[PDB]
């Protein structure tokens, strides 16, 4: 006999989104620091 | 009937008269030559405006479809459209204003073709 | 047999199926006679049983009749290879 | 394929809006009933924006083809709309899902 | 105006919404191959050892593997020497990945 | 046979497969009446559950009559490989 | 047997599955009864036991009465190929 | 199939919301139990917004089928609501979820 | 046979194929009379069902000609090794 | 044979394929006369059906010809092992 | 492989755009028609923004390979895009999607 | 072991969204200094 | 036609002076060599602005992709680009006026080579 | 035979692989006549058609010789045993 | 392993960027050609940014292993850049994927 | 299954926050250590958001079953949340995951 | 499983911060060779944010245990840090990924 398993996968990646998002926060938090002063 | 339909009525009324087929959405078994025009339901906001009427913002997207092969024509559309429903409008109840028009086009490559996607969105004041 | 007692064994409690286990029922005694000795008319009350059996067995093979096997989201079957297998031998056994 | 169950074709054809009555009123052709092969009935929970309904989603199967154009079938007293089409030599397979 | 609370939650809850449709989308996947199995192994020596033996697990993060654990099951999937193929997961790969493809779309359409 | 208590088994209500199962029926009355030894001329009433039998096998395996197997969009059925196979004993144990 | 001996292996305890059991251990009886030589009137109380044996394994095997196997949503059965197997040897070694 | 155990089915009626009194009262139709056959009982982990509760996702099967409608099923002590109900020609089966 | 007894069994109303049935039913009939006694210039009415029988089990074999197995995408045949192998034994069987 | 008859039965309505139906043909009638008797100087109309069918059966096997199984991005064949196999039980049976 | 069905390859030759004249019109340049095998055809649903139409994704096959360029397809009377093609030694292999 | 995979990669193209917002807090401060100065 | 297309038209025939490729979008079966440009459709808003016209704000962006090896050359046809379409366009029947440029660079990988990839968006005020 | 006429049949237009088909030939015309009788100096026309059989059949084996399957990314070939196994028969009937 | 193909390494040895002249040119060292052994050759459609192209996605096997730095093959006349190597006991594995 | 291991049972019983002294002291009742069946000891790195920790997720086994409620195991000196727990006719099945 | 591959064991023991001199210098303690067995060497690209990486994802085996700490291998000259451990009863295996 031979161990002749078969394998399928489902994998995902979310770290550049995940960066991309803190990008938009910190962009809308300077919004924020402004009307802040006005 | 609400500023809504009125409009959209009045809108049907107009770009159906150009005989280039009219949709809200295409169905499936329905065969669409190009070029077409997609039109959707307005919004419409409503406030209090003077102590007599109320007054407020409606808000029409018109949304053209062609191949890419000819933009000229493509472009001919839009304008004869933007210059069909400005600056007012006027039907039963209401008049509508002209208050701004966005023109945006795509190059769209979803269905194995180029086509030329232009959404036309027309803000009305209106009274 | 009566139909009731093949109706009591599936446990079918409604009339909605009768047409089809009455020509079930009339087509096993019909195979069950025709498995007899040739001279013998009548089926042996010592054999009575075994047309309620195979009518039930019949009973679920509905659909799959000449299948050895059906498939179907969700659900499947594989049948044996002859209703009266079992009951040949003893036929057999009886009448030698 | 056993072919028992009978179902009933249907074109739901697309009328043109009229804006003097704002009523685009569609008309159904139907069909004579024809024998098919059809999975058993689910009865799915599906989550709509409104909340639960009762779905079915299915395949049906007939021998060889039909000549004229269809849109919804109507079988077991339920109604489909046509989602796929798919055409063997000999037979063809339509997946189908109830309407509301 | 309170925008930041939006792309907050969005950073915070994205990585269960992932993990849950790759969850459910492999639960399909072995469900669909327990079926495929004998939709096409029925040659008659079917005692389904196979389709006891079809398995996922959460190998790793946003990761989950399918598993056919039955020794034999390449000879299946692939044919031999003396068998004709008989594939049974990568009629399955074909379906599950438009699912889990449509399915994240719509966690962001 | 009737061609009504065949269709009472499998369960028709209806005319819109009559001529199938007119042809299915008169091709196993042909062929069982060929199984039968030279000299007889008509399926005795002993067999005839057999022709209704059949009948509803072929029923069944309508669009596959060569096929061992047929799968079409997660149906899937695999055929018996004979129909009259369970018969050839009794056929051939009653005139021998 | 009486019926609760089966009721209690089984691990029964209510009504509701009663019309099922009595006619499968009547049908089990009736089989047995098949199987002993033909001058022997009653199954001896030597046998007793396998009227109740078999009257399981056919409980476990309701609704599959002509299956291989049977697959229903996850939940897969295969069924051994003659409830009467073991005993065929006893019975025979017993009588001869 | 061995159906041994025993389901209580119900059907849990929608009543419609009184304004006058701020109550919507459902009532519970409730029937004879059942012989039917059922998975083995999980206790999963479910992480629902205020916390962990002890979910149960299962499977039950009946032979032939009911006349009557129904919602739940009360089993094992467990009250589970019935999210699909797929029917077989002899054979009737639901996928269960408890509640809570 | 005729061609309409053929296109009745398989239930084929419209006429885009009868090219192809009127040479596959040429070819039957050549091989069965090919299958007889090389005395034998008619082939026996006894016979003229097979005829039939072979011709839909060729319809279904289009494209599949000689192949044992054929599948796509969802859609899947096998085929059996010999048209005539239930037949040849009765052809025997008639004259022996 | 003709090749108008080879080309009527797989459907084919235009000219694009003729060179290799002619060699398969040609192939085939030099097959099947290498199969007969020494003495046999033509292949007997009584068997030209065989160089039909066969043509048939090396069209579809066309770019397989000498292989059991075939597998094209999702497209599955398996054939046959021998052509005329079939033949050659009927060739023997009247030439002895 | 059975290579019953008859292709006609197309090239569209992407012409450069003219800003005198708002135009980029395309050439087609086609060929004889070509012995292929293809798979029975599906018509499913696919939902564009603007909504519904019949899609048709497919595989041809043809015995050793063409000369000459190519980028569409027309066969049954549907016309495809290729979207890949597989050139194995005595074999070409094309991966085809309706356009519409 | 014969291993199938399917993978998923997320994507947001923020570089439109960062130069809108940039945009309106830099038109903002121009009202800063009409009032101030 | 619209001030979209009208500056669309002049911004080809601007570009497609210099000899290097310019498209819309790139089809399969059409090899463009490095560098190139892609161009796309403006937008537009419109608005009352006196009581004898309208105004408003065209948005163009075009788009340079090169291989990264000499800097220096994209660098120069990002210049050309700019000093040509700044800081008015005129047409037969818009005025342009450059009211912001905005210029941002990427090192694009995404094709297994080291590219740069340049957006010039340009908002036009329109008259 | 001629090049031409392998060529013909393999539908092969253009002259890319003529350098290989000219060594397929050869070694095809030099197996056969080793499989003669030892007399036997040259290839008798009755059996001129193999070499163009096989050589079809080696043509579609280039890059398999030694192997009975091959696959790569759902392109699978499986081949036969032995590309003369049908004939060695032939051959053997025609000598004796 | 049939090793017919033959295929050219390269290295593409990379450059300091020089701001006084805004150069980085690169350099290619290019090796004799090596016997290898090439999946069937892909062209599938790839969505880039800027359009369609057609990508190649491929695998390439050499017997043993070779002494020197790689980057990109060249072979089929198409070059690939190397995005995995596999280093077995006899064998070495290279998965390579067209530029452009 | 050889059921070698010894495994300890806990319960941690839920205190109600006392608001006087900001406690909600839990309570922790332990069991006779019971012989059960575990898989191999895996120590995955799990990427909490103060950094790195040793993880193990895991199954446990037992004959028949408990008579008394639980939440917590420890065995191989590893204290570990029972997550879901899978109650058979002869035996019960923890899925079971380090704390920490 | 042949053992011949001969891996370096290494424990890098966590320095606290020292905020008088702004380090925390780390130190290495470093274990004789044990032999092993090792996956064939891969050598992946990885996509971090400053580029392409050689990466190495990869499992090593190991019979019986080792008595004392550890964090990253030595092999082949290519170090990794260890990832999982799994330790069944007579063999241990550790799955390492190279640091870079």
């Amino acid at each position: 006999m031979t161990e002749y398993k078969i394998k399928a996968t489902i994998e995902a990646s979310v770290a550049k989104f995940k960066r991309q998002i803190d990008s938009a926060v910190k962009s809308v938090q300077r919004f924020k620091r402004v009307a802040d002063q006005t | 009937m609400t500023p809504n339909l009125q409009l959209y009525n009045k809108a049907y009324e107009t770009l159906q008269g150009y005989g280039f087929p009219v949709i809200s959405r295409k169905e499936m078994q329905q065969e669409i030559p190009y070029p077409f025009f997609v039109i959707k339901m307005p919004e419409s906001n409503r406030s209090k405006y003077t102590f007599d009427s109320y007054s407020g913002d409606t808000n029409l997207v018109i949304d053209i479809w062609s191949v890419s092969d000819d933009l000229g024509h493509h472009d001919g559309l839009v304008k004869r459209c933007i210059d069909d429903l400005t600056p007012s409008v006027k039907t039963n109840d209401y008049d509508f204003e002209e208050d701004d028009t966005n023109i945006t086009q795509l190059v769209d490559d979803t269905t194995n073709q180029e086509l030329l996607h232009t959404s036309i969105t027309i803000s009305y004041k209106t009274f | 047999t009566t139909l009731a007692d093949v109706k009591k064994r599936i446990g079918l409690k409604d009339e909605k199926q009768d047409e089809q286990l009455e020509e079930i029922i009339k087509s096993c005694e019909s195979q069950l006679l025709s498995m007899l000795p040739i001279e013998v008319e009548q089926i042996p009350e010592r054999f009575s049983y075994m047309i309620k059996e195979v009518a039930v067995k019949r009973y679920n093979r509905i659909g799959a009749e000449g299948m050895t096997s059906e498939a179907v989201d969700g659900r499947s079957n594989a049948y044996e290879l002859n209703d009266f297998k079992e009951y040949e031998a003893i036929i057999d056994n009886y009448f030698n | 394929m056993r072919y028992e169950d009978r179902v009933i074709f249907q074109l739901e054809q697309v009328a043109t809006y009229n804006p003097k009555t704002s009523k685009k009123e569609n008309t159904l052709i139907t069909y004579d009933a024809i024998p098919c092969n059809i999975n058993p009935i689910s009865r799915a929970r599906k989550q709509l924006e409104f909340g639960d309904v009762k779905n079915d989603v299915s395949v049906l199967r007939i021998k060889e083809s039909i000549s004229y154009p269809v849109s919804h079938v109507l079988v077991n007293g339920i109604r489909y709309k046509i989602v796929d089409t798919r055409i063997y030599r000999h037979e063809t397979s339509y997946y189908i899902e109830e309407v509301n | 105006d309170a925008l930041l609370n939006q792309f907050h939650d969005m950073k915070t809850n994205i990585d269960d919404d992932v993990d849950d449709i790759l969850q459910e989308n492999a639960k399909e996947y072995v469900v669909r191959a327990k079926l495929k199995a004998r939709e096409v192994m029925n040659k008659g020596y079917w005692t389904g050892n196979l389709s006891r033996n079809i398995r996922y697990k959460k190998t790793g993060d946003l990761q989950y593997t399918i598993t056919s654990h039955a020794a034999y099951s390449g000879f299946l999937e692939f044919g031999t020497r003396y068998m004709e193929a008989e594939p049974f997961m990568w009629p399955v790969y074909e379906v599950i990945r438009k699912s889990t493809v449509e399915e994240l779309k719509a966690l962001f359409e």
